[PDB]
């Protein structure tokens, strides 16, 4: 029988043509009834056709087709701790997706498959069910319930040929623990067959160190205790021989640094075996050839183990590669930077042998950037020459800017704002970005910052820095406390080591004042600026115009520029009052960043934060009350209020301030309180010696794609701020504030978040132990 | 909830390469003739079908 | 936190407690403490009225089976290291054959303690851990071990006759492919789904028949715990493969007299050609001998953690490590008592021996269960 | 100038004088280029001369420069070793 | 959310939202069709304007697959050429897309990473259809691109001018000699290497360049 023609009854993916290639019962060959049967599967081997019935009418074939493909959803349900694309990806591991066709068959082998993945994850005891939901046309949903009993967890290690140590202080001695009390509660308990490999590892560490060289782990087999949790294991171990570092007979290719080769040989015959030394000198070369210019310093180690006196020599060969392996390097990441300023940001040049920490150093000023996410090395030896390395190097960089603000004073009562943003080396072109600022009425507040680091080469650091503020408090008018302030400050930073940097500067400050407060060390400070005021009345106006040399320096031996884990950044900071100026002063302030890894993976990390500053007169005309230390809220102590942490002011009994409410502002004026009225207003103290102690800790909770952003941490803060020059003669009904023992102290959680285009840092805080005086607010935004 | 009402004010693309300016090449003597092109840098130069810029396909 | 977070699997209770013999004790003496929820392949002896009973990390006793008073002590919590007085800590059950207490412990030492006073009689460091309760005969220590090996030990010394290298699978796929002795062959399973016959008196493997499947690539069940302890009634044994199914083969050849590939039971008594079992949702039934042919069967108890199936009193007795204890029907599965007895549960097995029924609960071990 | 902290700029391809020694004028490319490799740079639009040229700036005064220029010729066979020191 | 529709109206759907410019809708009927109907006569004529509406939303990385998509789907078809482009089209975007230049500032100092990119995809245009519609396009595109990749290569060479490290300048600038004479940045980098040469007292070499300089100084 020859076919006429083939009926393709429903197809729902595949071509008309397309199915007639698959049936080898084709429109113009010989059909019977086995090559129908052989239609049968043939459009079975299709992958995608359901039921297959190739019937004929006389000998015009036709096939009823029916078809499994596109599975339109698959919907998972039940999985809690997993991620379901992870269970799509066993399902990608089956070949079956959204689009492909449905197997009824594979249902429970996919069920199995996840059910090995819960069996592979950590569990057994956890079961599944497909629910095909069928969908218009061909189509069908694989709802997918996941019943999850419990897990398998760790209960206890056995081990077997140990004959020097405790299973139980290895089980301290590996990653994999089983202790979380009920009233001595530390850490957490797990499961994974992978960490069993890598306490193997931990255990041939364990018996490296010593000089066990005749040992070895036999083999290590896990209890499949009946209860689908019981995770018990023997570890069959041979404990082996001690051995002794007898000697070293390194040779190869020594490429004649040998005595330098020799220093990295510098141990002594007849200690204790370590292999890890013997992986740390090998490492050594590594970077003595590195910065040698040998990219592949091929080392190879071999002890040469004597049993004979339980001893062990050491045979190392060498290959050493050559010197001019760093041809040229490549940059990524430039797309939002100026490539020379990534570019001077190295040590390793190109037309040089290779500096391996070069690179290293070169990718620490990457590191002490910040202003990216990653910065990464891509050593491409170029072939066509070993004398040909060309490192790429992607980095990622980071956000730029960051605003803050705070909303007050109005915004409905007339246009009244906070303001204040930076550009982070402006967008990283090379010009550092700080303004801040406040149009108010009751203030205008100007000011720009502005630097580029690196003017010149040489690290030519050029900060700009101005302000010009209408300090007013504009009540009624420039009545009650007045300073249109303004000035400027030219700085220059200045490398001194690569580590070590100088700053130094010149200031100018002119500030022109109005009919201040009954504050009586304002008065006082009046009082050693040469002048007599009236001490009951707010009518004197002062202009000064002041004249300062500003100086400081830098450390910078700390991880990161932007995230930083392990170190320090010492910066000095201070200022000091020239001949020309209208007050002979100083200024000194001491401020660290120590950092010390609690955890060496850094999962938890000591962070060291001090302020001290310390300013006062050179003889006579002294440091500016403004100038003094102000603190609380968040400055680098929450709990508080802002600027509510110091000496505080008292009222002379007052008269006129050429502003009379109806007792609206009380300054002890003729409206109330006509008498000695000690405020609660920190006007803070000439000496600052504040400090937290705050600490790094992880974030479990949330996705880490931006845990790696965010900082956890909790810190615990005290501060005490005093004026020298309180003498509680004048002040005897007052307390002292010449004491260094105004004793505050606060404690709480950070929590930063890292915003696209800054941080967003948030607190609460809860002071303790506090001297009065201070307002308090113990929730906090740190934006 | 509503983002309607001019969402966006001034913000589209152009077309700046066309808008840029061509080059022009450059003259070596005799005796300074080094190699000048080093991969898909020689490109077939072509008014093959213009009706640039805007008037170029969209769908 | 983890208290929340908790995922809870959920079984079948016990249904239909009887007392239509109303059960008791004989005494209780336990011993104190034991398993626990440390598992472990070990389970209690009785001879001579002597209850060998200890606790597993600690005493060892030898209780007076007629009120369980002691009638000596020893405790392998001695012989300091870096325990400092070590542990006992044992992990296959209790031998007592001759004057010697034979027990393999979790610290991989075998002992021989002389029975009047657990004087230790013989001490031996076993190769790794053992999967088995050492069935100790022939003058042979007879041992499959967690590394799989055939250890023969002279009974008399600890004098290793050999170690032979058993069937292997890739991990401890818990359960005892016990080494038993039938008619002068090792008659051994394997926990591999693999079953054995080994010359008994030269660790010469007679033969050795891969039988079912196992974790990793087929992965089968950890709720049916397989007895992979081979019993053997005239030569054709009647034994459990590993995943629970059941076999009858050949002793002189591994040639398969009829098997179910269907099993998933987790501890076997062949009783006549009515086989007792447990299953792994613990339903019990009566198999032939000429095939897994349903004599009788009871899926009214359903899903506990049993121990093994004794027959006592005339009645089919078998406690769980609820704490439940339950006489069933030798017959057609009807309970003819039930008691829990206890909480603390039992992983071991009931010892129904001197005529007596000895259990040991995890931690409250001892109960001589009359009714 | 008159400033002081100025870090030290430095700059290899530079073989030693045993590799001056390892070499002689009819020497290929090759012959170089089996021991002593390729340099960093050699003529674009010229001959074979091979430039393995040191350079060194050190603390405050001038930069140090060991240039070593390796004429070959149109078979990239040896014809000058040519050594310069700093200036 | 989209139902399952008509599909010719899905197709008329985003047909509005693309004349409409509502490619957050357009795109939203796009994928519901090919989420139903890829295979379908203008699913692959869809999947040309789903580039298009990625493109007009931008969603480059979105088209980059769509553009794979249509080198697996059609490996041989007609509208290759439209894609080609506008597989360079994205290159050209994911290359310079950023503010920066929206303050007067020149972005040839960027990472020419897609716009070496978007130079092999118009080349591959040129080449693989010499005629087409964008051939007069993706040519001045490429124009431009050979000296935006040279003021990339440029600004590099200017670094190690100021850094000193002179054959560091002379092996960017003969890279910029091995891949183009006709930018005039080469002309600018011209005498720098020439600087560079008598920086090394390669003055004889520097003489060479002064011809060369006289040959590209007029």
């Amino acid at each position: 029988f020859v076919v006429k023609d083939i009926h393709f009854e429903g197809l729902q993916r595949v071509a008309v043509g397309a199915a007639l290639l698959s049936m080898p019962v084709r429109t113009g060959d010989t059909v019977n009834d086995e090559d129908i049967s052989n239609t049968i599967r043939a459009l079975f081997a299709t992958g995608n056709f359901e039921d297959v019935r190739v019937l004929r009418d006389g000998d015009t074939l036709l096939v009823q087709v029916k078809e499994r493909p596109t599975i339109a959803s698959i919907t998972f349900s039940g999985n809690k701790s997993v991620k379901d694309d992870m269970l799509k990806q066993n399902l990608e591991a089956s070949g079956v997706r959204v689009g492909e066709s449905l197997d009824r068959t594979t249902i429970a082998d996919i069920e199995k498959g996840l059910e090995d993945f819960y069996y592979s994850v950590g569990k057994y005891s956890a079961s599944v069910k497909a629910v095909v939901t069928p969908l218009p046309r061909n189509r069908v949903d694989l709802k997918l319930v996941f019943q999850e009993g419990v897990s398998a967890e760790i209960q206890q290690i056995n081990i077997v040929g140990n004959h020097a140590f405790t299973t139980d202080e290895l089980i301290s001695h590996f990653q994999l623990r089983d202790e979380v009390p009920w009233w001595n509660v530390v850490g957490d308990r797990k499961y994974q067959k992978q960490k069993l490999a890598g306490d193997l590892e931990t255990l041939r560490s364990y018996y490296l160190d010593r000089g066990y060289a005749r040992f070895n782990i036999d083999s290590t087999q896990v209890s499949l205790t009946p209860d689908k949790k019981g995770i018990y294991v023997t570890v069959n171990i041979t404990e082996g021989d001690q051995y002794k570092l007898s000697g070293v007979e390194v040779s190869g290719n020594l490429a004649g640094h040998s005595a330098e080769i020799e220093q990295l040989t510098k141990i002594e015959p007849g200690e204790l075996y370590n292999g890890t030394k013997v992986t740390k000198m090998e490492d050594d070369i590594k970077k003595l050839l590195g910065r040698y210019g040998y990219a592949y310093p091929r080392v190879q180690s071999m002890p040469e183990i004597n049993d004979a006196d339980k001893t062990v020599k050491l045979r190392v060969n060498v290959d050493a590669g050559n010197r001019f392996y760093v041809r040229k390097i490549r940059f990524e990441g430039n797309d939002t930077s100026k490539d020379a300023v990534l570019r001077r940001e190295m040590r390793q040049m190109e037309g040089a042998w290779l500096g391996s920490d070069l690179v290293d150093q070169g990718k620490e000023r990457l590191n002490r950037l910040g202003f990216f996410e990653t910065v990464d090395t891509d050593t491409q030896r170029v072939p066509g020459s070993p004398d040909q390395v060309d490192v790429v190097y992607k980095v990622k960089e980071r956000n730029t800017g960051s605003f803050n603000f705070g909303i007050g004073y109005g915004t409905e009562s007339g246009v009244s704002f906070q303001a204040g943003v930076q550009q982070d080396n402006w967008l990283g072109t090379g010009y550092a970005v700080g303004i801040n600022g406040t149009k108010n009425d009751y203030q205008t507040y100007a000011e720009l910052s502005v630097t580029n680091p690196y003017f010149t080469v040489d690290g030519v650091s050029l900060g700009g820095r101005l302000f010009y503020n209408d300090f007013q408090a504009d009540d009624a008018d420039l009545s009650d406390y007045t300073n249109k302030s303004y000035g400027t400050d030219v700085t220059l930073g200045f490398p001194i080591n690569e580590y070590n940097s100088l700053r130094a500067g010149l200031g100018y400050v002119h500030n022109s004042l109005s009919n201040m407060q009954p504050q009586v060390a304002m008065w006082r400070y009046l009082y050693s600026m040469g002048e007599h005021p009236s001490t009951s009345d707010q009518d004197n106006s002062f202009k000064t115009d002041d004249f300062t040399f500003n100086y400081g320096w830098t450390y910078n031996k700390l991880d990161r520029g932007y995230f930083p884990t392990d170190g320090s950044r010492v910066n000095l900071t201070g200022k000091v009052t020239i001949p020309g100026s209208d007050n002979e002063y100083y200024k000194v302030t001491l401020d660290t960043a120590t950092y010390v890894p609690i955890d060496d993976d850094h999962k938890w990390v000591v962070l060291g934060r001090t302020r001290w500053g310390y300013g006062d007169g050179l003889g006579g005309k002294e440091m500016p009350f403004y100038e003094n230390f102000y603190a609380g809220g968040s400055s680098t102590v929450r709990g508080f209020q802002s600027n509510t942490i110091g000496p505080k002011a008292v009222y002379f009994p007052h008269q006129a301030s050429n502003y009379d409410p109806d007792y609206d502002y009380e300054c002890a004026t003729q409206d109330g309180a006509k008498d000695l009225c000690k405020s609660d207003d920190a006007v803070g103290g000439n000496a600052m010696a504040v400090a937290s102690l705050e600490f790094i800790t992880p974030t479990p909770f949330i996705s880490d794609k931006y845990a790696n952003s965010v900082r956890t941490s909790f810190f615990w803060d005290m501060g005490t701020v005093w004026d020298t020059n309180w003498d509680s003669s004048q002040y005897s009904g007052y307390p002292d504030y010449s004491d260094p023992s105004n004793i505050r102290m606060s404690a709480g959680i950070a929590l930063q978040w890292m915003s696209p285009l800054g941080p967003l840092v948030f607190s609460y805080a809860q002071p303790f132990k506090k001297y009065d005086g201070d307002k308090a607010e113990q929730f906090q935004f740190n934006i | 909830c509503s983002s309607d009402s001019r969402y966006k004010r001034q913000v589209s693309g152009d077309e700046a390469y066309l808008e840029a300016a061509p080059l022009a090449e450059l003259h070596a003597p005799a005796g300074m003739i080094l190699p000048v092109t080093s991969g898909d840098y020689a490109i077939p130069v072509t008014n093959g079908s213009g009706a640039v810029g805007k008037a170029l396909d969209i769908r | 936190l983890f208290n929340s977070e908790e995922d809870v699997v959920k079984m079948s209770p016990l249904p239909t407690v009887e007392n239509q013999f109303t059960p008791t004790t004989a005494w209780s003496t336990s011993v104190g403490s034991g398993i626990g929820n440390f598992y472990s392949n070990l389970h209690p002896a009785l001879a001579d009225n002597v209850v060998y009973a200890a606790d597993r990390a600690g005493l060892v006793k030898a209780l007076n089976a007629d009120d369980g008073k002691e009638i000596w002590s020893v405790s392998l919590a001695e012989k300091d290291g870096w325990f400092s007085k070590e542990p006992a800590l044992l992990s296959g059950g209790v031998t007592v054959s001759g004057g010697h207490v034979y027990i393999g412990s979790e610290k991989a030492q075998v002992y021989a303690l002389n029975t009047s006073d657990g004087t230790v009689a013989w001490q031996t460091k076993v190769a790794g851990e053992a999967l088995s309760r050492p069935v100790v005969s022939d003058g042979l220590v007879l041992i499959h071990t967690s590394n799989g090996q055939l250890q023969a030990l002279n009974e008399a010394d600890g004098a290793v006759k050999w170690t032979v290298n058993l069937d292997m699978p890739s991990l401890s796929l818990r359960g005892e492919s016990a080494p038993t002795t039938a008619f002068g062959a090792a008659v051994v399973g394997g926990d591999n789904g693999r079953v054995s016959a080994v010359l008994m008196e030269q660790g010469q493997m007679i033969w050795q028949q891969r039988i079912s499947q196992a974790t990793g690539s087929t992965e089968i069940d950890r709720l049916s715990d397989v007895d992979t302890t081979p019993v053997v009634v005239n030569g054709v044994v009647f034994a459990l493969a590993y995943n629970g199914n059941l076999t009858a083969l050949d002793l002189r050849s591994g040639q398969i007299m009829w098997k179910r590939e269907l099993g998933s039971v987790n501890d076997f008594i062949v009783d006549g050609n009515r086989i007792y079992l447990v299953d792994q949702n613990d339903r019990v039934m009566a198999l032939t001998i000429d095939g897994g042919v349903t004599l009788w069967t009871q899926s009214d108890l359903l899903h506990r953690l049993l121990t093994s199936p004794v027959l006592y009193n005339g009645n089919l007795v078998v406690g769980d490590s609820e704490g439940y204890l339950h006489w069933i029907n030798v017959e057609d599965g009807r309970f003819v008592a039930q008691q829990k007895v206890d909480s603390s549960g039992f992983q071991t097995e009931p010892v129904a021996a001197d005529g007596k029924l000895l259990i040991q609960a995890k931690d409250g071990t001892v109960y001589s269960i009359t009714r | 100038e008159r400033v002081v902290y100025r870090p030290d700029i430095n700059q290899g391809n530079y073989l030693t004088a045993n590799d001056v020694s390892k070499i002689r004028v009819g020497m290929t490319q090759q012959q170089v280029a089996y021991a002593l490799g390729t340099p960093l740079m050699s003529d674009p639009f010229g001959t074979n001369t091979w430039f393995y040229v040191f350079r060194q700036q050190p603390g405050h005064e001038g930069v140090t420069q060991q240039t070593l220029t390796l004429t070959f010729n149109s078979s990239g066979v040896l014809t000058n070793i040519d050594n310069k020191p700093a200036l | 959310e989209v139902p399952d529709n008509p599909p010719n109206e899905i197709y008329a759907t985003a047909q509005q939202k693309l004349q409409d410019g509502n490619w957050r809708q357009a795109i939203t009927q796009l994928e519901a069709l090919d989420n139903r109907y890829p295979f379908g006569p203008y699913s692959q004529q869809v999947q040309l304007d789903l580039i298009y509406a990625y493109y007009k939303n931008a969603d480059l990385p979105l088209a980059q697959a769509a553009i794979d998509r249509f080198i697996r789907l059609n490996p041989t078809h007609p509208n290759i050429d439209y894609v080609m482009y506008m597989r360079g089209l994205t290159n050209m975007a994911l290359d310079d897309s950023a503010l920066q230049g929206f303050f007067g500032v020149d972005r040839s100092d960027r990472d020419p990473q897609h716009a070496r990119a978007a130079f092999s995809d118009f080349s591959k245009l040129v080449r693989g259809y010499p005629n087409s519609q964008y051939t007069t396009d993706a040519t001045k595109r490429l124009v431009f691109l050979k000296d935006r990749l040279a003021k990339y290569e440029y600004s590099v060479a200017e670094y190690y001018t100021e850094r000193g490290a002179w054959v560091a300048v002379v092996n960017r600038v003969e890279g910029m000699l091995r891949d183009y004479p006709d930018t005039q940045a080469t002309r600018d980098a011209l005498p720098l290497m020439e600087n560079a040469y008598r920086q090394m007292q390669m003055n004889a070499q520097a003489e060479k360049v002064a011809k060369i300089i006289a040959a590209n100084s007029s």
